[PDB]
């Protein structure tokens, strides 16, 4: 047995969102979990499970729950998904092909734009290779481009590795704050320890 | 239980070579970041380097660029860390951290027992044990003297280690000669002098030297 | 890099006091600020990962809160098994770097420390050299004055001290101090004592031995 409700506010209404190449992952464990107050809340843009199904997931129990949180902008949303590519599946955030959990996105434009462009939120843009599934990197190493050594972004074929995103709330909605949210499932030959109701 | 062990500390030359090794048991050692944490003695901490699940990703800090090179065999359950080049400020005891959730650059939640490297052009020496015989209050004090040894560490228990009661053992001290010295004492009853038997002791890993010194009354 | 500082480098506390550490970052790390504790000889301890968020198997009065660059770490209620080293370790940014650390110590009751004093060994003075050793057993506060008299006459330069970490049980510390000399020294001259001054302590208490028995 256990009581507590598990603290999905504490991730999903947070005031400060992760910049996606230093994506942030909270444990959900020991509590129980009413996921309708997810897949029932209109507040989602998108809503996509993997091996499971959202409306039969209250009737499960797992060992431990993972939550993946960071923002990007909206038309990079549909690299979240297994076998993607693109800048942000290849160099910030790529999900297994095998991924069993949900992913979760919605429009944080009333949030984390600027007049002016928001510049804290920042994204990959240069790797010597792709991130293994569920890679991290929070390195901020000078990108060497050419035969040349980098000290700086001042030299030549020296790139910057990170980019910012620069959100303003008169961009497109394909370049608007998209925040991210993203569950898996871990049910180990453990102890269960993360319940729906009842 | 998780378990990271480490190994290959030892004394080398400066600008000579040594390879750490860590062996992992418990958990999916394939499928967590890895990374080795040094600490001078008696200084704080510091990262030194890191590498993926697969091997595919590492990054080192700029004090150890080029010449150290962190590695894994996933067969072997062994992370690795090849040093070249070692200076007299490479002297630390070297530790092997787990990624909290493995994917990287998380909190380490998992620390090894630490290697010892000292780099110093000085040559190993074994000690010498010297008992320290009570004639003192009740209760009475005897030890035993760890004199003239390079470098460290030693280990000193009481009778094989199942006497710690009343056990200090001191950290040792850099003599002028450029040799450690330490001392290890035990408070007993002094009912128990001439009764009790009361053994020191000391292995000294560098020198291959086990030493048990019985500590009488004089 | 980031350059975290802790403050205080070192504290005392009582058994049950309330004990807070902070951690200030060079920059606003958001919540990337992780707590290890370090007990003597040991190592590192995971105690607080992200900013508040307590590990598996850690004692509850142990808390981490903050963000930003003031980041504090709250002992409820302090234990004597919590006599370590803690620091703090920032998650932003490569290189991950430390605070410096901070040391945590016991205030407790002032205990005395009992003084004993041991020749060189009959081993020893064959090998050419002589140790002289006093010890100050299981005393508080850590700090006192040991004094080394060869027939009252006052010796320096010449003689080293080392001292254990407090001890986990009754929060004491000890003192062992080792005057040596080359044998030739040893025997010339005769009375040997050491005067020790501590705060418990009436008046400075002397430990003494005739060289010979
Ligand atoms: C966030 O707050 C709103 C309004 O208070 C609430 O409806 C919603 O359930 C909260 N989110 C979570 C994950 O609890």
């Amino acid at each position: 047995n256990i009581t507590n409700l598990c603290p999905f506010g504490e991730v999903f209404n947070a005031t400060r969102f992760a910049s996606v190449y230093a994506w942030n992952r909270k444990r959900i464990s020991n509590c129980v979990a009413d996921y309708s107050v997810l897949y029932n809340s209109a507040s989602f843009s998108t809503f996509k499970c993997y091996g499971v199904s959202p409306t039969k997931l209250n009737d499960l129990c797992f060992t431990n729950v993972y939550a993946d949180s960071f923002v990007i902008r909206g038309d990079e949303v549909r690299q979240i998904a297994p076998g993607q590519t693109g800048k942000i599946a290849d160099y910030n955030y790529k999900l297994p092909d095998d991924f069993t959990g949900c992913v979760i996105a919605w429009n944080s434009n009333n949030l984390d734009s600027k007049v002016g462009g928001n510049y804290n939120y920042l994204y990959r843009l240069f790797r010597k290779s792709n991130l293994k599934p569920f890679e991290r990197d929070i390195s901020t190493e000078i990108y060497q481009a050419g035969s040349t050594p980098c000290n700086g972004v001042e030299g030549f074929n020296c790139y910057f590795p990170l980019q910012s995103y620069g959100f303003q709330p008169t961009n497109g909605v394909g370049y608007q704050p998209y925040r991210v949210v993203v569950l898996s499932f871990e049910l180990l030959h453990a102890p269960a320890t993360v319940c729906g109701p009842k | 239980e998780v378990q990271l062990v480490e190994s290959g500390g030892g004394l080398v030359q400066p600008g000579g070579s040594l390879r750490l090794s860590c062996a992992a048991s418990g958990f999916t050692f394939s499928s967590y970041a890895m990374s080795w944490v040094r600490q001078a003695p008696g200084k704080g901490l510091e990262w030194v380097s890191l590498i993926s699940g697969s091997g595919g990703s590492t990054y080192y800090a700029d004090s150890v660029k080029g010449r150290f090179t962190i590695s894994r065999d996933n067969s072997k359950n062994t992370l690795y860390l090849q040093m070249n080049s070692l200076r007299a400020e490479d002297t630390a005891v070297y530790y092997c951290a787990r990624d909290l959730w493995g994917s990287g650059f998380f909190a380490f939640d998992v620390w090894g027992q630490g290697t010892l490297v000292t780099v110093s052009s000085a040559s190993t020496k074994g000690p010498s044990v010297f008992p320290l015989a009570p004639s003192s209050g009740g209760t009475a004090a005897l030890g035993c003297l760890v004199k003239d040894y390079f470098p460290e560490p030693v280990t000193v228990s009481w009778n094989s280690g199942a006497l710690t009661s009343g056990v200090h053992t001191f950290p040792a001290v850099l003599q002028s000669s450029g040799l450690y010295s330490l001392s290890s004492v035990v408070t007993v009853p002094s009912s128990s002098l001439g009764t009790q038997t009361y053994i020191c002791n000391v292995n000294h890993k560098p020198s291959n030297t086990k030493v048990d010194k019985k500590v009488e009354p004089k | 890099d980031i350059q975290m500082t802790q403050s205080p480098s070192s504290l005392s506390a009582s058994v049950g006091d309330r004990v807070t550490i902070t951690c200030q970052a060079s920059q606003d790390i958001s919540n990337y600020l992780n707590w290890y504790q370090q007990k003597p000889g040991k190592a590192p301890k995971l105690l607080i990962y992200d900013a508040s968020n307590l590990e598996t198997g850690v004692p509850s009065r142990f808390s981490g809160s903050g963000s930003g660059t003031d980041f504090t770490f709250t002992i409820s209620s302090l234990q004597p098994e919590d006599i370590a080293t803690y620091y703090c370790q920032q998650d932003a940014g490569t290189p991950l770097t430390f605070g410096q650390g901070t040391k945590v110590e016991i205030k407790r009751t002032v205990a005395a420390p009992s003084v004993f004093i041991f020749p060189p060994s009959d081993e020893q003075l064959k090998s050419g050299t002589a140790s002289v050793v006093c010890l100050l057993n299981n005393f508080y506060p850590r700090e006192a004055k040991v004094q080394w008299k060869v027939d009252n006459a006052l010796q320096s330069g010449n003689s080293q001290e080392s001292v254990t970490e407090q001890d986990s049980k009754d929060s004491t510390y000890s003192l062992s101090s080792t005057l040596t000399l080359s044998k030739a020294d040893y025997e010339k001259h005769k009375v040997y004592a050491c005067e020790v001054t501590h705060q418990g302590l009436s008046s400075p208490v002397t430990k003494s031995f005739n060289r010979g028995e």
